[PDB]
């Protein structure tokens, strides 16, 4: 069971709408971070919990 | 002497610091007819040039 | 020494400021009022998600603007107008919505790092009287450069216009370099350093773009003090032949013109100039009215040699043998960075003898060292 119950969990897991990486150029204070995206330009965008 | 300069280090770092996003004290109302340019696209528009 | 009290009284201050800040910031802080929570709250209501940063190409004054995003496409955007309509101006940095681009709001400062060149956070830890010794040719630097920002009110007596500018010139060594620092820590204005070597550039149309831009930045702090360090550097410094060449020295100076005096309006930059190739420069850069006062310096005289070599041998260990009076007596009209450089290797001799006294015998021997400099890319021997 464990194992037949670990791949239908990992065909959710691996939908995404992409998910990128990012590198913090500054933060400003009002709770964002400005990050340029590697490819991409900058955006001030919002925090989660976990940080 | 060391401890003079590790605690202005500190005094800085923990009382954090401040950037200004711009408002305007004479407004504190402009979301009545604001989300009319917002949210409802009136629109905002790609710029372009005529060639023919 | 002795000074331990006050520094643990210093030390005192800052663990009273620390603590109080802390707790101040920490649940006391609290965002429990209506004129911090009812603020924010409509603020982030037309504000993003994804600020989208834009760079403003100009105005209009319909409460539009034409945007061009680093991304690509351009958008005529509209603005939400809490933002005070006029604030906002070419070069600005500006966030755009998420949805329908509208201008959010907009970032007050960025910077580059052709500008951290320029600006400086640095603090001496030297200041004035350790230059101590030509202490008469310093009072045309410290009443045409220090005064006026300290005292207006002397310059209103007299009324018309308050100093502006010096060049200093005379030999190498003879302190130039040290003179502008250390007006700066006394003023405590914004000190800006540029080396001449740096306006001297293996590129073109980007040489103008740099000197245009130290005076711009300058005005806009509204004090500053610009230190141009070597404008001798701007004839004897130059790459290749076809970026270089007389063609972008010409420029440079031509663009200087304007900004040193010129029509700009700008605010206020006195400038501090060292040069010993003062006649490879403009008669409209050396022309009155953007050098005041402007300062010689030639060598020290035997007295005052005595002056320099006393704050140099303070910072060292000294005994009853040391003599300075005949360290003076075999240097004759040379330079304070010769007496500096003396002081500096008697310490080289007692860290070669890993022993920490210095004495007569190493001053006299770094004498010797000294002197071996000056007439040993000589080959004369007796003038001939
Ligand atoms: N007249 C003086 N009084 C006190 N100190 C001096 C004097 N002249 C030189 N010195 C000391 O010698 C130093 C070396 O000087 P600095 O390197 O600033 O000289 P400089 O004249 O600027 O050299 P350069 O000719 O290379 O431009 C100074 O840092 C300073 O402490
Ligand atoms: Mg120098």
């Amino acid at each position: 069971n464990d194992k037949v119950r670990f791949i239908k969990d990992e065909l959710r897991l691996l939908q995404e709408p992409g998910s990128y990486v990012g590198e913090v150029i500054k933060i400003v204070s009002d709770k964002k971070v400005l990050v340029k995206v590697q490819p991409e330009g900058k955006y001030i965008v919002d925090v989660a919990k976990d940080i | 002497e060391n401890d003079l300069k590790d605690i202005e280090a500190r005094i800085k770092e923990k009382a954090g610091v401040k950037e200004s996003d711009t408002g305007l004290a004479p407004s504190h109302l402009w979301d009545i007819m604001g989300d009319r340019q917002r949210l409802g696209e009136e629109h905002p528009l790609q710029v372009a040039r005529c060639t023919k | 020494r002795c000074k331990l009290k006050l520094l643990r009284m210093e030390r005192i201050k800052d663990h009273l400021l620390l603590e109080e800040e802390f707790v101040s910031n920490s649940e006391i802080l609290k965002p429990f009022e209506k004129k911090q929570e009812e603020e924010k709250k409509q603020l982030e209501e037309i504000r993003g998600n994804p600020l989208s940063i834009g760079t403003l190409e100009e105005i209009i004054d319909d409460d539009h603007a034409i945007v061009t995003s680093p991304t690509m496409p351009d958008y005529y955007v509209s603005i939400l107008s809490f933002v005070d309509k006029e604030l906002l101006e070419p070069g600005c940095s500006v966030l755009l919505h998420h949805k329908t681009m509208s201008i959010v709001g907009v970032l007050q400062d960025d910077a580059d790092p052709m500008v951290s060149v320029m600006k400086m956070d640095k603090s001496p830890t030297e200041s004035y009287s350790d230059i101590g010794g030509l202490e008469s040719q310093i009072q045309e630097i410290k009443e045409s450069v220090e005064l006026p920002l300290t005292h207006p009110e002397l310059y209103e007596e007299m009324g018309i216009k308050p100093p502006k500018g010096v060049i200093l010139y005379g030999a190498p060594g003879t302190g130039k370099t040290l003179l502008a620092k250390a007006v700066a820590n006394q003023t405590s204005a914004t000190f800006l350093r540029i080396v001449g070597s740096e306006l001297i550039q293996k590129y073109l149309g980007d040489g103008p773009r740099l000197c245009r831009q130290i005076f711009k930045v300058a005005g806009e702090n509204a004090p500053s003090i610009v230190f141009i360090d070597e404008i001798d550097a701007i004839g004897t410094k130059r790459y290749d032949s076809n970026s270089g060449g007389e063609r972008e020295i010409q420029r440079t100076m031509l663009e200087l013109l304007n900004q040193l005096d010129g029509f700009d309006d700008r605010g206020d930059v006195k400038v501090i100039m060292a040069t010993n190739k003062i006649e490879t420069l403009d008669p409209a850069l050396i022309r009155p009215g953007r050098i005041d006062r402007k300062i010689l310096f030639e060598n020290p005289d035997l007295s005052t040699k005595k002056k320099i070599l006393g704050i140099h041998t303070s910072k060292m260990n000294l005994s009853e043998d040391v003599n300075l009076e005949t360290l003076v007596t075999t240097k004759d009209d040379l330079s304070g960075a010769d007496i500096q450089a003396m002081c500096t290797e008697a310490g080289l001799l007692a860290l070669r003898e890993r022993r920490m006294q210095v004495t007569a015998e190493d001053f006299k021997q770094a004498k010797e060292r000294v002197m071996k400099n000056k007439v040993e890319e000589n080959l004369e021997g007796l003038y001939l």
